[PDB]
């Protein structure tokens, strides 16, 4: 084929029934954005510059939810689901790391 | 701001003044400036004088 084609072709075909099952499931996406506040409950600051209270997943304990956390919430009615590592600046200092 | 909120007192591990070696005429003159005014407030307001700023 040589068309959308960007490996081996032969571990992209099983790929490609494992990629069924992930676009169906909502693991993704999840529109990432940042804590500002932690109220005890949550003031969640999105990228397109819109804030929201928000509540809890139930993937998560409050206990690791922190301060300027980057955190990703529900593409829909938005509540915070995992917790990221933080930095947005590694893109310099990244390439760095001998 | 988040970065006003990281910049309050998560607690300074305990010096005590004694682990401050020699310099006793600056500490006194330091808590004479800034501890008392908080503490001994009642002093100054009799007094008269305004409390120091800085
Ligand atoms: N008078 C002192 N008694 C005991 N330890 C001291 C004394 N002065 C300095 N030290 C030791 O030296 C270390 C470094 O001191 P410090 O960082 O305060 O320097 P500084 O005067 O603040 O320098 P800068 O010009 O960068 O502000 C302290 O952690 C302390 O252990």
């Amino acid at each position: 084929g040589v068309k959308e084609s960007d490996t081996g072709l032969a571990p992209s075909h099983l790929w490609d029934i494992m990629g069924d099952r992930q676009r169906l499931g909502e693991e993704h996406p999840l529109q990432v954005a940042r804590c500002t506040k932690i109220i005890k409950k949550y003031v969640i600051n999105l990228k397109q510059i819109a804030k929201f209270v928000v509540g809890l997943g139930e993937r998560v304990s409050p206990t690791d939810i922190e301060e300027g956390m980057r955190v990703g919430v529900d593409r829909s009615k938005y509540n915070i689901e995992l917790p990221l590592p933080p930095r947005i600046d590694p893109s310099v200092t990244m390439m760095t790391v001998e | 701001d988040s970065r006003v909120k990281a910049m309050e007192v998560d607690e300074k591990p305990t010096e005590t003044y004694s682990d401050v070696g020699g310099l006793d005429k600056q500490i006194e003159e330091l808590v004479e400036a800034i501890v008392l005014p908080m503490k001994r407030a009642d002093k100054f307001k009799d007094m008269g004088i305004r409390a120091p700023k800085g």
